[PDB]
């Protein structure tokens, strides 16, 4: 149990550093698929680059990189 | 992705091979197979205790009850009209129409999903199960205690 | 019944209580009546789900991005 | 806190007393269990909340016991018990799935065990087949109910996946043209069976569709195939359980007309007496009141089985539904022909009604004569009584 | 024979393997071909309803 | 995307039956234990408790007298109901100290420093 | 057009829906034995099953493990009580019928 | 509720005793006490019936004034009593 | 009217033959109302010409289950 | 009230007519739409496209019924003939086949025939029915002994008859049915009046003709 709540602690110190990382990693990812989707749909009529589907929340990413089959 | 594909699409035909051949004993390899198939298939979505119930269970314990029943019950009549009848015809049709075109599918209008893995995680499934659904676990314990007490009452003597 | 898998909730669950929210608020004397105020909750809910827009928008620019390479193809 | 669970708990331990008791009953050898029969009902009464429905199938369940005999089918009437009064509370369908899988396999090992002599293996036969197509039908109930969860996100039950979910319902009520299995089962199965099916799971699943059901669809061409297939068939089948099945489809028929127009307070007065005729039908050993049935299941009009169906006509009228109504008056007219059999059978005969030798001497004549006063009860029924 | 069975399952397998993939790929195409007749009918109702709805 | 640093060691605090209100009473114990219950029923639950015992005893000797066997199925259905009653009176008690009833009686009595 | 996890996806639910109408009609169309027809309603418990686990994945759900625990369950309860019956009514009636557990014949 | 449930009641325990002795061979007037214990359980039975009667008036009328519909007072003595009719 | 032996052999006929089981019966039936019956939702909002001369062409086609029988169980050969 | 003399209500009427009813404090109905597939199978104007959308529902009863005969005749099979499946599926596939093109042909022909003699007449009525019904019964009846070349015309003219009587005139004659509120035109005997007319989870067979008849839904 003391060894439990000592890992405990060190990943709740190291969750906000790690989200932090992903989540400018996931905002340079943005940037380059609209600079890409600029590139496509330039000559398009009433095309707008970076439309959110939501309204309110933010959506994750279904896929991730921590979930992978097993087999 | 070409294997994990295959095993995927393996399942479907081991589906109609239990009901395709004329031999029991046959039958039950089928079913068998497919059971290991499908608990590996399970396993790719990140599921790796609720694939070893798959196992345990099906192939372990049930498949044991039908091989005996089939070794106890069946002297061999493939030829007695088992091969002299065929098929019908009507009941090929119904499959084919509902399970290859898939008319009424599962997914109703959309036609393309997202396969995503999960991570399994057995401390969510016991809080789950003994705090959250209790009462469907007691439930479960009491259909469990029909089985037992209506076998050995239904137990030819 | 909305517990999460490997989390304490559901990836959408948030969403489905915003739409619950907007139909507990409603005073309408019938759930038909009510679903007709709250279209946009359940909208933004099923793209939660299963996200049919953005997959609808990223067909839109392959379709866009093979027009442009077949009758597209210029040599420099 | 768990205080609000206690019933739960009492359940649980009851059944464990109850257990231990009968085993230690059997260990003497002890070829009679009024006792533990007494124990069983009170644990019925112990177990039932506080609400009309409730406790209309927990009088119902009471009575039914007083047929049966050994202590495995008392153990396997109240397990199923507890599928019928937790259906009612059902607001799933993970709990509705379980509930009726609990009935469907009690019913199924009653029919096992239950026959006796040279009907022992039709009924066997029946029981097969009744768990073979019971089987598909609760895959058909498991595979819709995936399909639902997949699209919603949620357990609401809304959405065109409900209407495989009424299909299943309509099954599980003997609905023509799914009603084979219950006339499979008609024709085998012992009389006390046949009592308990016709009565407590009809009123757990009408329960559960007044309780929690919506569906967008309608029901009317099952109502058309129930009314006109169980009327004829009634009509043309000279063995009397088939008679007798085939007019419960007829009945069946006419609560759906009542479920579709809405209207469920014409639906519980019908269904109450129906229950009660059927109460006499099954136990009847003087074969005169066999009559009394006839000429109030053919809603003859100063019996009560009159005012059961017509104030299932008032509201079917009321809401202008004309053709399943019109369709709903020539059954009736129909109806009437093999209801005059039936009285032809049995009143116009010789009365013969054989002494009791081995003690117990008619035996359920309390009953059946409590019954037969349903010709007492139509002053109640006509004043604003079941809303 | 056993050879004989042993080869025909091998045969079933492998051309159930390469077979239904082709029907699969054939679905979701008719699937995404509909979806994207349906975004643009929904364009065309969205742009005439501008039209005239101000 | 990053889940949360699992607590094995923390187990949710859930009873599966909800009852989706708030006390409309004083609440003296939100969580009382079994000794809590027992110490504060009134006498009428243990009338009720008595009185389904003597019927039980009572109703148990008729049915076992059948067979041969009255006592202990009399003693068997006595303790069978008795124990109904004391979970429905222990339930009741707990309820109203959690302030989901009238608790007029044990507010003035299970609060001897906070009495008046 | 779409991507490997959408085709995945796809195989999956085909999959499961093909498996579903076999269990359902295949033992019956090829007028087999009450021990296969119970084979294949097993059949059909695991398509089920399988198409529980796979929306409890794809949610991040609990109720379709529940759901799952639940048919293996139910469907192994039923499928012993029908082997008994099917014993029992083999021993009543293989004196007459020779064929007796075949009622498609 | 009616104001002769009660006698009804007695009515039907008799007819209840009757039946009983008719159905086992008996002649009517056998086992009295039968009869008795009839018209004892008819009697209170109607009685209940006869109480459900004001409890579904009263259901009736309050559930309607919840959801709006407004009855004025010289229509509400119909629902919200005890009438001994 | 007629004779003995003719109307006893009229009686004999078409039933020399082991019955089926209801199982195929009770199946088909089940499989025909689950997979098929979601065909007729829309057919409730359909003119009632159209539905009335719809159930009388179903009546008009129906065979009876009861005293059916065909000339193929007797043959040997199509 | 009762004499031997005359009867009073005979000869006691209104000398004006009455004014619309107000049943409830809400006067807009609430239902769940109809299908567009229904909507244009109600439209007579082309006869062509009539019997087009109607059809496919009459053979629907044919294929039915043909599916029964054809399980019914397959149970029946030897194993010397049922093993040939190209035979059996020929036959069983003949049998559905016909069945199915005869109800679909009688409900082509009646649905076109009750058109044109709708477009022809001008008007809406029961006359156009009755001569469809007789043209679809005539062609059924073809080639029968005599009873059966007039017995089948009028079967099927009377259900075209009852269909109009019982589906579409009644419904029109009691459109202004009220079970709720006042009673209509006697609105001083001072019957309250509800909020809304009444909510009725009905199904889809059972449907208000009128706006205030009753609320669908739940
Ligand atoms: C796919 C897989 C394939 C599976 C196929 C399964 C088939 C298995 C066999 C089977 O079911 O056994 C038969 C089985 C026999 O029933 P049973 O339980 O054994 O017995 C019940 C009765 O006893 C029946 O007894 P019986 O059959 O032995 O016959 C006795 C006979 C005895 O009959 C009589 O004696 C009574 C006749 C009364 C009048 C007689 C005429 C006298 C007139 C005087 C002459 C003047 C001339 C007038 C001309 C005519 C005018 C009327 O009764 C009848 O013929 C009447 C029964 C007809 C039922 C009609 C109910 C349907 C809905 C109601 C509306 C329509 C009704 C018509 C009214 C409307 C008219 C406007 O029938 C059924 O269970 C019914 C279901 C079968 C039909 C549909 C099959 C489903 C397959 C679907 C196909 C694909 C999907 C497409 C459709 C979409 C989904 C629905
Ligand atoms: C806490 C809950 C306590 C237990 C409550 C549930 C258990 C009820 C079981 C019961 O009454 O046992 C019958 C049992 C009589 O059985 P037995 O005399 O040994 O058997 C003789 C034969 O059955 C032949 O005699 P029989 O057929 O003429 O009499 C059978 C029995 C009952 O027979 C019946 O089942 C037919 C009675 C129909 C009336 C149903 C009432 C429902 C009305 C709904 C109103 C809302 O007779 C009675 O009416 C006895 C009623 C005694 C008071 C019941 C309370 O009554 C008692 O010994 C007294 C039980 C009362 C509590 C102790
Ligand atoms: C001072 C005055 C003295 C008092 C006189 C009392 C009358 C004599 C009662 C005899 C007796 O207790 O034993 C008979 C008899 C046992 O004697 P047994 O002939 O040797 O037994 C025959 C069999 O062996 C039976 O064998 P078992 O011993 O196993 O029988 C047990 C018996 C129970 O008996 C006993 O175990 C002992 C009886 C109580 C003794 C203590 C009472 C004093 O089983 C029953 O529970 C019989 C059920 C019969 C029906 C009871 C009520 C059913 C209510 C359900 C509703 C149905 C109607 C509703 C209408 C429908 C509306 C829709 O017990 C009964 O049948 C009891 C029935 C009810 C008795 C209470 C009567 C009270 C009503 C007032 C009577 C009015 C007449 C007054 C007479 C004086 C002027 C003419
Ligand atoms: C011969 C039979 C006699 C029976 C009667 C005598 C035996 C005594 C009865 C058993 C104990 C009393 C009843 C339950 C007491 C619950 C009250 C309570 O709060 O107690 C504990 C509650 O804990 C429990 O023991 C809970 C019991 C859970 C039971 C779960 C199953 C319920 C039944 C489900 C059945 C499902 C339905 C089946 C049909 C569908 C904890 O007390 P606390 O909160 O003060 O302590 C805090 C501490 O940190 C621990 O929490
Ligand atoms: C003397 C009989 C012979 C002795 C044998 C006894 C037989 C066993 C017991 C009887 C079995 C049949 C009972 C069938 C069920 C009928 C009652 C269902 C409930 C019902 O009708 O609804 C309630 C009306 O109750 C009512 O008051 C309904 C009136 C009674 C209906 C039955 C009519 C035939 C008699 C309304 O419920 P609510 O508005 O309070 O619900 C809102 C909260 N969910
Ligand atoms: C069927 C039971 C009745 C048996 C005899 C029916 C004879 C036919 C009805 C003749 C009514 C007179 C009539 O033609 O007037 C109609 C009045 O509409 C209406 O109001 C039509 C009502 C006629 C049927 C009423 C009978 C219902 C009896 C109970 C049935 C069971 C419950 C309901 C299904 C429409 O006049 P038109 O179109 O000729 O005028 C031409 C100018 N527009
Ligand atoms: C089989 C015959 C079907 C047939 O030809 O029907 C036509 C098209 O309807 C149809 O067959 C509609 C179904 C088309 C496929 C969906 C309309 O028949 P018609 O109006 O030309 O009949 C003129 C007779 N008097
Ligand atoms: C010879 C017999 C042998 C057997 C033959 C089997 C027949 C083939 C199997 C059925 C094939 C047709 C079924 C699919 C129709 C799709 C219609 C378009 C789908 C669509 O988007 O609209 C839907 C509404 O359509 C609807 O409402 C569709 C209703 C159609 C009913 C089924 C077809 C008619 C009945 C069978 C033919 C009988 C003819 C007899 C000669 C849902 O709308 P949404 O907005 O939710 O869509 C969301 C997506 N955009
Ligand atoms: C004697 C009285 C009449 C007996 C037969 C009546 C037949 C018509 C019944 C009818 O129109 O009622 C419908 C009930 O649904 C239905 O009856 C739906 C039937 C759908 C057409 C079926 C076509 C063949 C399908 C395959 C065979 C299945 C069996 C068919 C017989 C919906 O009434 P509404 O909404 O128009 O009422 C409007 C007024 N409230």
């Amino acid at each position: 149990r003391f060894e439990a709540d000592e890992i405990l602690t060190v990943r709740k110190i190291v969750h906000p550093v790690l989200q932090a990382e992903w989540d400018l990693r996931y905002l340079e990812h943005l940037k380059r698929e609209r600079e890409e989707e600029a590139k496509v749909m330039k000559n398009v009529p009433g095309w707008k680059v970076g439309e959110s589907t939501t309204r309110h929340r933010w959506l994750a990413p279904l896929e991730s990189w921590d979930k992978r089959p097993l087999v | 992705m070409f294997f994990e594909n295959s095993a995927i699409l393996l399942c479907a035909l081991l589906s109609i091979a239990v009901g395709y051949t004329k031999s029991p004993f046959m039958s039950l390899m089928y079913s068998v197979m497919l059971f290991i198939n499908s608990s590996f298939v399970l396993m790719m979505l990140g599921f790796e205790f609720l694939a070893l119930v798959n196992l345990l269970v099906y192939v372990g314990a049930l498949a044991v009850l039908f091989l005996f029943v089939i070794m106890l019950l069946e002297i061999p009549a493939t030829e007695l009209r088992a091969y002299s009848r065929g098929w019908s015809t009507l009941g090929i049709f119904v499959f084919i129409i509902n399970g290859v075109f898939q008319i009424t599918p599962s997914m109703g209008p959309r036609g393309i999903i997202t396969g995503l893995p999960g991570a399994e995680s057995i401390t969510n499934l016991g809080h789950a199960l003994y705090l959250y659904f209790a009462d469907l676990l007691i439930l479960n314990s009491l259909v469990l205690t029909v089985a037992l007490f209506g076998r050995f009452a239904i137990a030819p003597v | 019944a909305g517990m999460g898998l490997s989390t304490g909730t559901a990836r959408c669950y948030d969403w489905y209580m915003d739409y619950l929210k907007c139909m507990d608020e409603r005073k309408e004397p019938m759930i038909a009546l009510r679903r007709e105020h709250c279209l946009e909750w359940l909208e933004d809910y099923n793209e939660c789900l299963h996200r049919e827009k953005e997959r609808t928008r990223r067909q839109v620019i392959e379709r866009e991005r093979r027009a442009q390479l077949a009758g597209g193809s210029k040599p420099a | 806190a768990a205080a609000a669970a206690m019933i739960e708990l009492d359940l649980c331990f009851g059944l464990l007393l109850l257990i231990l008791f009968g085993l230690l009953s059997l260990r003497n050898g002890h070829v009679s269990l009024a006792h533990i029969r007494f124990i069983c009902q009170c644990w019925l009464v112990m177990i039932t909340p506080l609400e009309v429905q409730d406790f209309a199938l927990c009088i119902l369940t009471v009575v039914l016991l007083q047929s049966f005999h050994s202590f495995e089918a008392l153990l396997f009437l109240l397990l199923a018990y507890i599928g019928q009064l937790y259906m009612m509370h059902s607001c799933n369908l993970v709990s509705f799935y379980v509930c009726l899988e609990a009935q469907t396999l009690c019913v199924v090992v009653l029919c096992g065990l239950l026959a006796r002599g040279a009907s022992t293996s039709f009924s066997v036969e029946a029981a097969l087949k009744f768990l073979l197509l019971s089987a598909m039908v609760s895959g058909m109930a498991l595979f819709w109910f995936s399909a639902m969860y997949q699209r919603t996100g949620s357990l609401d039950m809304v959405g065109q996946e409900t209407f495989w979910i009424l299909l299943v319902m309509l099954f599980k009520l003997g609905v023509a043209p799914m009603h084979m299995w219950s006339v499979d089962l008609y024709g085998s199965i012992p009389k006390s069976l046949l009592l308990y099916l016709s009565t407590a799971p009809k009123l757990s699943l009408f329960t559960f569709w007044a309780s929690s059901w919506h569906h967008d669809f309608s029901v009317g061409v099952f109502i058309l195939f129930s009314m006109f297939i169980g009327s004829i068939g009634a009509y043309g089948q000279p063995a009397l359980r088939s008679l007798f099945a085939y007019s419960t489809i007829n009945e069946i028929g006419l609560l759906l007309l009542a479920v579709e127009t809405a209207g469920f307070h014409t639906l519980y007065q019908h269904l109450g007496i129906y229950i009660i005729t059927q109460l006499l039908l099954w136990n009847l050993t003087d074969k005169r009141l066999f009559a009394l049935c006839a000429v109030s299941l053919a809603g003859l009009p100063p019996f009560a089985g009159f005012f059961g169906k017509a104030w299932i006509f008032w509201h079917a009228m009321s809401v202008q539904a004309f053709s399943l109504l019109a369709a709903a008056l020539f059954c009736t007219l129909l109806s009437l022909v093999y209801y005059l059999r039936v009285i032809r059978l049995f009143w116009t005969a010789p009365v013969h009604t054989a002494a009791s030798f081995t003690g117990a001497p008619n035996q359920t004549t309390l009953t059946s004569a409590c019954a037969v006063a349903l010709a007492f009860a139509p002053v109640m029924l006509v004043k604003p009584f079941v809303i | 024979g056993l050879i004989r069975n042993i080869a025909t399952f091998a045969t079933a397998v492998v051309g159930w393997s390469v077979g239904i993939p082709f029907v699969v790929q054939a679905r979701m195409n008719g699937y995404v071909e509909r979806n994207l007749a349906t975004y643009d009918a929904a364009q065309r109702q969205k742009a005439e309803e501008a039209a005239i709805g101000g | 995307t990053w889940p949360e640093p699992p607590n094995y060691y923390e187990a949710p605090k859930h009873g599966f039956k909800v009852t989706l209100e708030n006390p409309t009473f004083p609440i003296i114990n939100p969580d009382p234990n079994i000794t809590d219950a027992v110490t504060n029923m009134r006498s009428e639950n243990w009338g009720v408790v008595a009185g389904l015992a003597g019927l039980g005893y009572v109703a148990g000797y008729y049915f076992g007298a059948k067979v041969h066997w009255a006592k202990p199925t009399a003693l068997f259905t006595s303790i069978f109901l008795g124990k109904s009653g004391l979970l429905w009176g222990m339930s009741d008690s707990a309820h109203r100290l959690m302030g989901f009833k009238e608790n007029s009686k044990e507010v003035a009595a299970n609060l001897p420093h906070v009495m008046q | 057009y779409y991507t490997e996890g959408e085709i995945f996806g796809t195989t999956f639910m085909y999959t499961t829906n093909m498996m579903f109408w076999a269990g359902i009609v295949g033992a019956v169309a090829f007028r087999r034995n009450l021990i296969i027809l119970l084979l294949s309603a097993e059949t059909v418990m695991l398509a089920c099953n399988m198409n529980f686990l796979f929306t409890a994945a794809y949610l991040n759900d609990i109720t379709g493990a529940i759901m799952s625990i639940t048919i293996t369950t139910i469907a192994a309860c039923e499928t012993a009580i029908g082997l008994a019956l099917c014993v029992a009514y083999f021993h009543m009636r293989s004196a007459t019928d020779v064929e007796a557990l075949n009622m498609l014949k | 509720g009616w104001a002769y449930s009660g006698e009804w009641g007695m009515l039907a325990g008799f007819c209840f005793g009757t039946l009983k002795n008719v159905q086992e061979g008996k002649a009517w007037f056998r086992r009295p006490y039968i009869h008795g214990a009839g018209m004892i359980a008819g009697y209170y039975l109607f009685k209940a019936a006869a109480d459900w009667e004001d409890e579904a008036l009263k259901r009736i009328i309050t559930r309607y004034e919840r959801k709006g519909y407004a009855i004025p007072e010289d229509r509400k003595e119909l629902f919200a009593a005890n009438q001994y009719k | 009217p007629g004779n003995t032996v003719d109307n006893w052999t009229e009686l004999r006929a078409s039933w020399n033959k082991e019955r089926a089981s209801s199982l195929g019966t009770n199946y088909y039936l089940n499989v025909a109302v689950m997979g098929f019956a979601y065909w007729l939702n829309e057919a409730y909002y359909f003119p009632p010409r159209t539905l009335y001369v719809g159930a009388l062409v179903f009546f008009a086609l129906y065979v009876r289950k009861a005293y059916f029988s065909t000339p193929y169980a007797f043959k040997h050969e199509y | 009230v009762f004499s031997g003399a005359f009867n009073t209500p005979s000869s006691t009427t209104a000398r004006e007519p009455y004014a619309k009813t107000k049943s409830s404090e809400a006067e807009y109905g609430v239902d769940t739409p109809v299908p567009a597939s229904a909507l244009k199978a109600a439209d007579k104007h082309d006869a062509l496209a009539y019997a087009v959308a109607n059809a496919p529902l009459i053979g629907l009863a044919g294929l039915a019924a043909g599916a029964q005969e054809a399980y019914m005749t397959f149970e029946r099979l030897p194993p010397t003939l049922s093993r040939q499946h190209f035979k059996q599926a020929q036959l069983l596939l003949g049998i559905i086949g016909k069945k199915t093109a005869y109800a679909t042909l009688l409900g082509a022909v009646f649905s076109f025939t009750d058109a044109t003699v709708e477009n022809m007449r001008g008007k809406h009525d029961m006359t156009s029915g009755m001569v469809a019904g007789a043209v679809t019964g005539f062609l059924f009846g073809m080639g029968r002994p005599m009873p059966q070349p007039v017995a089948w015309p009028l079967a099927f003219a009377g259900a075209a008859v009852a269909a109009d009587f019982i589906g579409e005139l009644m419904p029109k004659y009691m459109k202004d049915y009220r079970i709720y509120g006042p009673v209509v035109h006697r609105e001083n005997w001072g019957d309250p009046v509800p909020p809304r007319p009444p909510i009725l989870d009905t199904g889809a067979a059972v449907r208000p003709s009128d706006p205030g008849q009753f609320w669908r839904g739940y």
